[PDB]
């Protein structure tokens, strides 16, 4: 619904340390593991990044 | 010894995505085992990688984690030896 509580301007998204920030600095949250916003990660087959927020696989 | 913390830094710095806290986690490394033994250092600058305590907190060298967190007056009987 349209909810009433306490956010902050759309340009900035919500952290978990109570700041919120842009979408720049905003981490990844691939399988539960909270990744910092430029991480490259790869195991052998797959290859993925953490770009601004989302988590791009591929393989 | 030094030299192996020495040689460990440069196969991080040029191998990592971010060689600023590649750098910053193994200065680290070293600091972590001079302190195990009895000798601490003071290796923070502005450029050297000083941690951004929140404006809540305030950076502190060697300080004392048991009169800290709000859990520790519900049980002070509990013994912190740290």
């Amino acid at each position: 619904a349209c909810l009433e509580g306490c956010f902050c301007p759309p340009g900035l998204y919500m952290d978990e340390r109570g700041d919120c920030v842009p979408k720049a600095q905003c981490p990844c949250y691939y399988d539960g593991e909270i990744f910092q916003p430029e991480d490259i990660f790869s195991d052998h087959h797959t290859m993925c990044y953490c770009e601004d927020g989302f988590m791009h696989c591929t393989m | 010894s030094p030299l192996p913390y020495l040689r460990n830094c440069r196969y991080d710095v040029c191998s990592c995505s971010d060689g600023r806290e590649c750098l910053c986690g193994a200065l680290a490394s070293y600091a972590a085992a001079c302190a195990g033994r009895g000798v601490r250092v003071a290796w923070r600058e502005p450029g050297r990688c000083e941690l951004n305590c929140p404006k809540g907190q305030v950076y502190l060298q060697c300080g004392t984690p048991c009169n800290l967190t709000c859990r520790s007056l519900s049980y002070p009987d509990e013994e912190c030896n740290e």
